[PDB]
DNA sequence: GTCGCCATAAATCAC
DNA sequence: ACGTGATTTATGGCG
């Protein structure tokens, strides 16, 4: 009717190892970028992505307080 | 866990009154939120859930 | 020509 | 078990 009515899990293993940069640093530099993807067999965009969702993630996470 | 009758009758008299752009505007979903009883993040994952739900049910 | 935030889609999770 | 509200992957628009 209307213009507007017109994705892979991550293992527990992939999400721990994302995570567990996270917890280092929030953000992710050129040259991690290359060493998690080779490690977790993800493209460069997925942890580029994932970073950015976890970032938005822990926004609504500090909001959820007050 | 689960909204009210009203809420959800609330949210679907909205939903379908503008089903032409289903997609509330900042303050929209504040004015639902407060009439609701829920939070803006329910209205806009209500919504979100109204519209992939509704378009797959065609 | 780079990046990151935000709203959102769609799939999936889970109380 | 189910269903609905919430969360996880993924996109593009925009500043």
């Amino acid at each position: 009717f209307y213009p507007w009515m017109a994705r892979q899990t991550y293992t527990r293993y992939q999400t721990l190892e994302l995570e567990k940069e996270f917890h280092t640093n929030h953000y992710l530099t050129r040259r991690r970028r290359i060493e998690m993807a080779h490690a977790l067999c993800l493209t460069e965009r997925q942890i580029k992505i994932w970073f950015q969702n976890r970032r938005m993630k822990l926004k609504k996470e500090i909001q959820a307080i007050k | 866990r689960n909204f009210s009758k009203q809420a959800s009758e609330i949210l679907n008299e909205y939903f379908y009154s503008h089903l032409s752009n289903p997609y509330p505007s900042e303050e929209a979903k504040e004015e639902l939120a407060r009439k609701c009883g829920i939070t803006v993040s329910q209205v806009s994952n209500w919504f979100g859930n109204k519209r992939i739900r509704y378009k797959k049910n065609i």
